[PDB]
């Protein structure tokens, strides 16, 4: 469970895709959410009705060659956000930079 | 050559008028060298004017049968000096409200309303209660069913029409054909459901299958016998945010204050 929110960029999960997941009932999927966060493993606010876990804390865990590249890359793809918008500031309002 | 084209187009041949023209059209670079080009009209320039209304006149008519609405739009343009100026001394006639009616047609049935609102002034100066509407009706009250939105009575102007197998009639399927494109353009907002049935019914068929053969060429998906607009909506938007507008076509948060922040400084 906590691994899979920390490895997606969204940090929401379907119940639906909980239920596969760890093999449980939706009724214990649910019930292991709770338990998640009184652990304070999770920390965030629950949906029944959007069946959603939106989460705002993940506790710090194991770093291993494979996580080490997962969060790598998210480095670039977010560096390409950055880079190319400051281009467009340069290009605009070039009288000014005085 | 000259007299010859006025009897080929009594006669009801109009394949003929066409290929004996482009002889004839040398000898029209002498005609129009006799008149001044009405800086002054005489009995005898009326005379030398008469010559050059009239190869110009049947060429045009005749062209429409042909299917040459290309060289219909080039006779009808020629004719204009003369029906500006010198009214009610040869200049104004019962081929003249013939052929101007036609014209009307061509600009409606290339969908051009841009062209035919501004062409109706200059005929305001001329004939419209000089030579009352009972021929120009026709297209103006075509143009004004479609601007309230009513295609009920147009179909029925145009199908009316359809019983006088003339030469009126060339631009009246063309104008049959109009009516469907705009429904089609419509019909993306309106709904998002119709079964096949209700669009047979939009479109003017009558025939189940004829809607079907119009929705490949018109490129709507009708899957299980009912159609899905959403889709061609999704299409035709992206092509326009593909295009290179872009920028300030949606206006970004940051591009706005960039510019009040470079005015104030300068």
């Amino acid at each position: 469970l906590i691994e899979t929110v920390f490895v997606k960029n969204i940090r929401m999960l379907s119940f639906e895709d909980i239920s596969k997941a760890t093999h449980l009932p939706k009724d214990n999927v649910e019930h292991l959410v709770m338990r998640a966060i009184s652990l304070g493993l999770l920390k965030g606010s629950i949906d029944q009705v959007n069946e959603l876990v939106t989460i705002s804390w993940v506790q710090p865990r194991i770093i291993s060659g494979d996580q080490i590249t997962k969060m790598k890359d998210r480095l670039v793809e977010w560096n390409d956000q950055v880079e190319k918008l400051g281009k467009k500031m340069e290009a605009r309002g070039q009288s000014i930079w005085v | 050559l000259t007299k010859s084209l006025s009897i080929a187009f009594e006669n009801g041949d109009y394949a003929a008028c066409e290929k004996l023209l482009p002889p004839i059209k040398i000898e029209l670079i002498k005609n129009n060298l006799l008149i001044p080009d009405l800086s002054i009209q005489n009995d005898i320039y009326l005379n030398d004017l008469m010559i050059t209304k009239r190869i110009l006149e049947v060429g045009a008519l005749a062209s429409i049968q042909t299917f040459n609405f290309d060289s219909f739009e080039n006779y009808f343009n020629q004719l204009k000096p003369y029906y500006f100026s010198n009214n009610h001394k040869l200049s104004e006639s019962d081929k003249k409200s013939k052929l101007i009616s036609l014209y009307l047609l061509n600009l409606l049935s290339q969908n051009n309303t841009t062209k035919f609102h501004s062409e109706l002034q200059y005929l305001d100066k001329h004939i419209k209660n000089l030579e009352d509407d009972s021929l120009l009706s026709y297209p103006i009250k075509l143009d004004r069913w479609l601007m309230e939105g009513s295609y009920q009575k147009a179909w029925d102007l145009l199908q009316s029409g359809s019983q006088n197998i003339s030469e009126f009639d060339s631009f009246t399927d063309i104008l049959k054909s109009a009516i469907r494109d705009e429904i089609a353009k419509n019909t993306e907002l309106s709904y998002d459901f119709l079964p096949l049935s209700n669009i047979k019914a939009l479109l003017f068929f009558n025939n189940e299958k004829e809607t079907e053969k119009f929705a490949l060429e018109r490129n709507w998906p009708i899957v299980n016998s009912k159609v899905y607009f959403n889709n061609q909506s999704k299409e035709k938007a992206d092509y326009e945010d593909e295009m290179m507008h872009e920028e300030d076509q949606k206006t970004n948060i940051i591009e706005k204050a960039m510019d009040y922040a470079i005015s104030i400084e300068n």
